[PDB]
DNA sequence: ATCATTTCCATTCGAAGATTCCATTCGAATCCATTCGAAAATGATTACATTCGAATCCATTCGAAGATTCCATTTGAGCCTGTTCGAAAATTCCATTTGAGTCCAACCAATGATTCCTCTCATTTCCATTCAATGATTCCATGAT
DNA sequence: ATCATGGAATCATTGAATGGAAATGAATGGAATCATTGGTTGGACTCAAATGGAATTTTCGAACAGGCTCAAATGGAATCTTCGAATGGATTCGAATGTAATCATTTTCGAATGGATTCGAATGGAATCTTCGAATGGAAATGAT
C-alpha cells in the first residue's frame, strides 16, 4: 500500500502548484493510478540501462536517459 | 594560440573538436565545424544567463538559482519553444491563474 | 571528469558581471549545453547523410541551426557562428 | 468565530505553490513507492540518492503539466472542479491513451 | 418533396469517408498553396509531383487526427458542434501551441 | 511568372468538412472553416521550411518527396510511403 | 562452396546487407558479427507481423492483394504495433470507422 | 546508378505467412518505409547504449537492450526470443 | 463602500553554509608535418517539371426553408472546502557496516582491411490477371402519412 | 404502426492498369588471411548506500458545517443542415520547353595521424560572503455588517 502515502495533500498541492482551484472526491486515486504508470514506464527503462551496464545501482545517468526515451528530457542530473 | 581565441570565443573550441570527432556522428570533421558549433554554444549559454541574471536581480538576489533560469526560459517565447519538452530541475512554475477561478 | 562549468562561467561575468550561479543552476547550465550540443551535432549527421557526404563542415552546422533553432534565435546564431568562423580563417 | 469563503485559500495555495520551487510529496513515501516498483522489474536493486532526485522532479513536473491540461478542460466544460474525465481527457489528446 | 432531416447526411458522410482513403482536398487548390507557402520562403523552386503529394499526404493526415481531438473536446462540453474553441482547446494541449 | 496571392482560400469549405467527416464530426460551427485555414497555413509554413531548408542544403531547386519526408521525420510527423 | 550468413542464421533477410548498413551508418566505429544478426532477425520478425495481420484484413475486404489500407488497419487494431507507429502516418491508410456514440441518432 | 529496397524479403516473408496474397507497390512503399524506420531506431537506441558505457563496438548485446527499450510488451518477448535464436544458430 | 482578524509581506538582524577564489597537477589540445582521398568542377547528357490550350468532368456555392442544437436560467441536491485537534510518521541526525563499483595490468579474442570473384539482387521488357469503371439491380434505412 | 423515396450495397461486365515473371547485368557480399586493439579478466581497493534507532519537527486526518458548485430541466433564439444546378474550377491529355539533376573523369584542397610538449581544466580545500531563518509590526485582503 505504497502508493498511498503519495497522501491526498500532496496531491492537492501539485494540483494547486498547477492552477487548481477545486479538486472533486475521485481525482486523487485517477492520480494515484497516473503517477504510478509515469513511474512504471520511466523506472523499467532505467532498469534496462542499469541491467546492460552490468549494474545493481540504478544511477542518475539511467534515470535520465529513461526520461530523455520517454520525451521528459530532465536537466540538472548530468545531462 | 587555441582555436578558442582566433574566434574570439569563451567556449572550447578543441574540446567541441574533439567530442565531434568521438561521438559518431561522421568519419570526418572540418575545423570549421567545431568553431561554428562553439560559436553557437557559447551564445545561446549567454542569452539564457542574461535574461536569468536579470530575473536573479529583479528578484532581488545575488546568484542565479534554477527558479531564475526557469523564469527566463519560460517568459521568453524562443527559448520557451527551444526547450518546450524540457524540465529544469527545481524550477517551479511561472505564476498563472486561469481569470475564470479568480474571484467576485 | 568533465564539465562546460569553467566556460558558462567565464561568459556569464561577461555579460553579468556582478551576479553568481548556484551549483544546481550551473548543473542546469552544463545539462543544456550537453542537450543543445547533441542536438545540433546529430542533426548535422543527418544531414551529411542525407547528402552522401561523409564530413561535417560548418555548412552542416549552420543548416542544422537552422533547423533546430527557431526564428530570431536561429538568425543571431548563425551570425555568430559565421563571424567566429571569418574570424577564426583570418585569425 | 472567523471563516474565510470556499475557494479563498484555494487560491491563495495557488499563489503560494506557483510562487515556490520545493518538491511538494514528502520524500520517504516516494522513496518507499519508487523501489518497490523497481523490484518488480528487477531484483534486487539499489539507487543513487540523487536518481531517486531525478525521479520525483520528474514526477511532480510531469504531474503539474497534467494538471494544468486538466484544470483546462474543466473550464472548458464550463466547470471550476477538476474530475477523472477531465484528466482522461488531457491524456488522450497528449496521445498518453 | 424528400428531404433528410439535419444530422442524417452527416451520418452517412461520416461513414461514407471513414471507409476511403481517398485525398479529400482537390488537388490543383493544395498546390498552388505549397507553391505559394515555399515561394514566401524562397525564390525560383520546382517541385517533384511527389513531393506535393507527400505534403498533402500528412496535411490531410494532421488535420483529421485534429478533427477527432476537437470533436472530443465539443463532446466534453456536451456539444455536438465543433467550435474554434474546441481546436484551440486540441491545439494548446497537444502542446503545438501555448 | 504569375503572382500567387491568397491561395488558401482554394481549399473550400466542402473540403475541410470532408476532412472534417473522415474525423467523426457531425456539426460544423461556422468559424470552424476560417480557423481550419489558419491552422492549415501553419502547418504547411512549418513542413515546408524545413523541407526547403533540406533542399537549400543539397544547392538543389527542385523540393523531392524525400526533403518533404526528412522535414516530416524532424517535425515529429513521420510518414510512410514516400520514405 | 559459397553459402550466404542469412542462410547460416535461417532468415529471410539479408545480414551480410544489415551489416554494411550498420558499419556504414555512424552508429559505432565497430560491428559485433552479431549484431547484423540479430537485428535483421528482429525486422525480418516484425515485417512477418505486420504482414500477417495485413493479410487477415485484406481477405475480409474479399481482395488478393495487400493495399495501405489494409497495413493502416492491421497497425491501428492491433495495440502494440499501433503504439509501435503512435506517431507514424500510413499513405493512404484511411481512419478506423468509429463513429462517437452520443453522435449516432436516438 | 542504382538503389536499394527491402521488396524482396518483404514479399519472401509475405509468402511464409500468406501463401497465395499479393502485396501492391504503395504498400510494399510503405513495408520498405517501415523496416527502415525500424532499423535506425534500434540502430540509434543501439549506438546510443555504446555511448553510454564507453563502449566502440555495437554487438548483438546493444541491439538486444535497444529492442528491449524501443518495442512495447509481447513484441519485445517475441523479438528477442525469435534474434536470440539466429544467433546461436549463427554462431553454433 | 464600512470597520475588523486574519494573513502576506517586509524588515532587520545573525550564522549556516554554499561559492569561489586559489594551489596543485596531469591529461588534453597544439604543433607540426605528411599521406590520400573526399570534395569540387565542368561538361556532355538526359528527363521530368512546367506550361499550353482544348476538351470534359466534377464540385462548388448561392440563397432559402425550418429543424434542432446551444445557451441562459432557475433551483434543488450533493459534495465540495475550511476550521481545529490529535496525532502518526516523515525528518533529522549520526554512526556504523560493507558491496558494489572502480581501477589498472596483463591477456585473450574478435573485428578491421582487402583482394579476387561469384552469386545476388536491381531493372527491364513481357504478359497474365486483378482491380475498376459503369450499369442496372434488388435491398434497405429513412421519412411522409 | 404502413409505404414511398433514394442511397447503398450487390450483379457481373469487358478492359485498363498493375502486378509477379522471366532474362541478364553489374555490383556487392563472401572468402580467406591478419596486425591490432578493444574487450575481458582479475586482484586491490575506495566510495557511497543502506541500516539503524532515536528524538524531533511536522505533517496528516477524521469529522462536521453550510456554501456553492453541478446537474437536470426548461424555453426560444439563432444557427447550421439539406436542397437543387448553373457554372466556375478542376481534371485530363497531349506536347513542347529547357533546365536542373545526374553520371562521368579530371585534381584541387583539406583533414587524418602521430609523436612530444606546454598549457589548461579538474579538484580539492580554505574564506568570503550570500542566503536563509528567525522574530516583529504594517499594509492588505477579505468577511462581516
Amino acid at each position: 500500500d505504497n502508493i498511498q502515502g503519495i497522501t491526498k495533500p500532496a496531491i492537492r498541492r501539485l494540483a494547486r502548484r498547477g492552477g487548481v482551484k477545486r479538486i472533486s472526491g475521485l481525482i486523487y486515486e485517477e492520480t494515484r493510478g497516473v503517477l504510478k504508470v509515469f513511474l512504471e514506464n520511466v523506472i523499467r527503462d532505467a532498469v534496462t540501462y542499469t541491467e546492460h551496464a552490468k549494474r545493481k545501482t540504478v544511477t542518475a545517468m539511467d534515470v535520465v536517459y529513461a526520461l530523455k526515451r520517454q520525451g521528459r528530457t530532465l536537466y540538472g542530473f548530468g545531462g | 594560440k587555441t582555436r578558442s581565441s582566433r574566434a574570439g570565443l569563451q567556449f572550447p573550441v578543441g574540446r567541441v573538436h574533439r567530442l565531434l570527432r568521438k561521438g559518431n556522428y561522421s568519419e570526418r570533421v572540418g575545423a570549421g565545424a567545431p568553431v561554428y558549433l562553439a560559436a553557437v554554444l557559447e551564445y545561446l549559454t549567454a542569452e539564457i544567463l542574461e535574461l536569468a541574471g536579470n530575473a536573479a536581480r529583479d528578484n532581488k538576489k545575488t546568484r542565479i538559482i534554477p527558479r531564475h533560469l526557469q523564469l527566463a526560459i519560460r517568459n521568453d517565447e524562443e527559448l520557451n519553444k527551444l526547450l518546450g519538452r524540457v524540465t529544469i530541475a527545481q524550477g517551479g512554475v511561472l505564476p498563472n491563474i486561469q481569470a475564470v477561478l479568480l474571484p467576485k | 571528469k568533465e564539465s562546460y562549468s569553467i566556460y558558462v562561467y567565464k561568459v556569464l561575468k561577461q555579460v553579468h558581471p556582478d551576479t553568481g550561479i548556484s551549483s544546481k543552476a550551473m548543473g542546469i547550465m552544463n545539462s543544456f549545453v550537453n542537450d543543445i550540443f547533441e542536438r545540433i551535432a546529430g542533426e548535422a549527421s543527418r544531414l551529411a547523410h542525407y547528402n552522401k557526404r561523409s564530413t561535417i563542415t560548418s555548412r552542416e552546422i549552420q543548416t542544422a541551426v537552422r533547423l533546430l533553432l527557431p526564428g530570431e534565435l536561429a538568425k543571431h546564431a548563425v551570425s555568430e557562428g559565421t563571424k567566429a568562423v571569418t574570424k577564426y580563417t583570418s585569425a | 468565530p472567523h471563516r474565510y469563503r470556499p475557494g479563498t485559500v484555494a487560491l491563495r495555495e495557488i499563489r503560494r505553490y506557483q510562487k515556490s520551487t520545493e518538491l511538494l510529496i514528502r520524500k520517504l513515501p516516494f522513496q518507499r513507492l519508487v523501489r518497490e516498483i523497481a523490484q518488480d522489474f528487477k531484483t534486487d536493486l539499489r539507487f543513487q540518492s540523487s536518481a531517486v532526485m531525478a525521479l520525483q522532479e520528474a514526477c511532480e513536473a510531469y504531474l503539474v503539466g497534467l494538471f494544468e491540461d486538466t484544470n483546462l478542460c474543466a473550464i472548458h466544460a464550463k466547470r471550476v472542479t477538476i474530475m477523472p474525465k477531465d484528466i482522461q481527457l488531457a491524456r488522450r489528446i497528449r496521445g498518453e491513451r
